[PDB]
């Protein structure tokens, strides 16, 4: 599973249809041409939020990594939650897709294109004064059978989606050359 | 006029309440002649059927047999937990007379 | 040029639209109720 | 025609509105002969049935009875919130005449 | 045949097109004798019905009435926006003749 | 029997395959008398209909027209892509004879 | 009665169990006269059909053919893995007699 600390409460997440990128109102909302760019997302920082701009929502590979980021960004919050998320092909491993151009490689983030739907959230832990209450609340709307097999998108499918500016050296080198969009490199 | 599946189940000869409290493990549906039935199994290893339509079944029961097969398919697909089953224990596999689901 | 960033936003939205239809196929199908076509016809 | 469930409930004798504002707590479906019915319960403590069709029912109500059992199975499986119930309270359990859901 | 809901609606006398562009606010479903109908309303305050099968209906419309009640229940539950409604405006609530949705 | 929609469509006079590979953009459904039909459009500008059951419809096709309208309603609501359509080109809008979807 | 699909299948002539353990790749639905059928394929290359309600079918079988088509559309749309198919192997494409789904 993947983990993300966030101050938006479970009921706010249900009402929006999931963990939304910055500015995106609810999950199926087509009423805004949202900029979606992995390179841009991976280099951004938002105060009070683990990276969630430029159409992606960042997550961590472990509960401990999610709490560390949670305590760096949301410190002193009387409450925040760590959501436990199933792997599915809307998720991309940032290091794998951006390679040597990955901006925070030590972070080991896995980012979800367009946000994480509410049915993809397996459950959440409440974090009080920075201490994780270890009782996981399960999301009864989680679709167990569907997400049970699924895994993150292979890097091969995200190279075309990396979003490096047209002039970036990456578009002229391996592996992105072989997946370069029209007008890049 | 029963208010619960135990009440209802006790009105017939040869019935038994089963507490399952689990979701369906497998669903089988046959359209093979003389065997137009649905068989469901549980992790418990318990097997149940919705019996084939036949001349002994009055049209009210014919519509209710088709409703029960609809209920078992969407229960399996939604992974919904079944609480109890009232069955005719006189057949193999035991035939469903009624189903309850809680929560 | 502008094509590289438009193309990126465009291949990203198509990948998103397709994953959103899989999600609607999961959650909306819970509402689908079958018809006895012989009875209604 | 009436325009709300409270207006419609008022045209019938032996009816009352229950404000539920909650999802169904349990669902029981029977296909046992002569008691092919659905029974639903809520956390508030009330039990309601969809009556076995018989001859208190015009042919028009027979399609409608089957539709109501379809609606109650979907609202139960999906934890959809029911707003109000119009029921005939001269039956045990009280019998459902109409249902409303508000978004 | 017509290609749009407006072209369809104008082949009939006493019809009107409503632009809704919104999801359904409440759904009421009745199995009460002689009032077997569905009523839907919008946050605008507009109320519409799928009328009771009756004499004003040709034989072919009866399966189309049942399909329309099926479409309105799944549209409400999935919160899909309705684009426009073609309604018969000679009765209250106005009665639905056709519905369009666009994605 | 045919193994694909192209093979099946070839068995009929006045049909043509359209490769759509896109989701339905709008859905219209009518219960108005003599126009009990569904119309669907695509962002390409193409419009297709499921025709009113009629004189040139053998009775096995009647239960299949009903199924096709149900398939089109849920395909539209889930935004599933239609791959190909086999259509009769001697009707305006062209009339749907078969549908395929993959993945 | 049988308690398993391999044992239900075992009892007819010209049947074959196929272990699939995969979701459906494509679904084709036809309402063309005399080709009112569903064809499903798997990525492995297997194509199976639900036969056109022919003469060798009893009426219990008419309703069961309709149910099987309903199951295959909902299985395709929800991408549910099919475990095994019992098929009549003297038809081309092989014709479905029963399906099982597990977990």
């Amino acid at each position: 599973r993947l983990y993300r600390a966030d101050s938006r409460p479970p009921d706010e997440i249900k009402r929006s249809g999931g963990l939304m990128p910055r500015g995106h109102n609810e999950y199926f909302d087509r009423g805004t041409q949202m900029n979606i760019n992995l390179y841009d997302h991976a280099r951004g920082t938002q105060t009070g939020f683990v990276r969630y701009d430029d159409g992606y929502v960042s997550t961590s590979l472990s509960l401990r990594s999610a709490h560390l980021a949670g305590q760096s960004i949301l410190s002193g919050y009387s409450t925040y939650y760590i959501y436990v998320i199933a792997t599915a092909p809307n998720m991309f491993n940032v290091n794998d897709v951006l390679g040597v151009y990955s901006p925070h490689p030590y972070e080991q983030e896995v980012s979800a294109l367009g946000g994480i739907p509410y049915s993809q959230i397996y459950g959440w832990y409440r974090v009080n004064f920075g201490v994780i209450d270890e009782r996981l609340h399960r999301n009864r709307e989680y679709r167990d059978r569907y997400y049970r097999n699924l895994n993150i998108a292979p890097a091969e499918d995200g190279y075309r989606l990396a979003g490096f500016p047209p002039d970036h050296q990456a578009w002229r080198e391996e592996p992105w050359i072989h997946h370069a969009p029209q007008g890049c490199g | 006029a029963p208010q619960t599946i135990t009440e209802l189940c006790s009105e017939y000869r040869n019935t038994q309440i089963y507490t399952i409290n689990d979701k369906i493990l497998s669903y089988t549906e046959s359209m093979a002649g003389k065997r137009e039935m649905v068989i469901i199994t549980f992790k418990s290893g318990e097997t149940f059927q919705v019996e084939v339509p036949g001349s002994q079944h009055i049209d009210s029961q014919k519509k209710a047999i088709e409703r029960m097969k609809d209920t078992l398919r969407i229960t399996y697909l939604t992974e919904t937990k079944i609480d109890k089953l009232c069955v005719w224990n006189n057949k193999t596999p035991n035939s469903i007379a009624a189903i309850s689901m809680k929560n | 040029g502008d094509t590289c960033n438009e193309e990126t936003q465009n291949l990203s939205t198509i990948y998103l639209r397709e994953y959103q239809s899989k999600v609607k196929r999961q959650i909306f199908s819970d509402y689908q109720s079958e018809v006895d076509i012989y009875n209604r016809i």
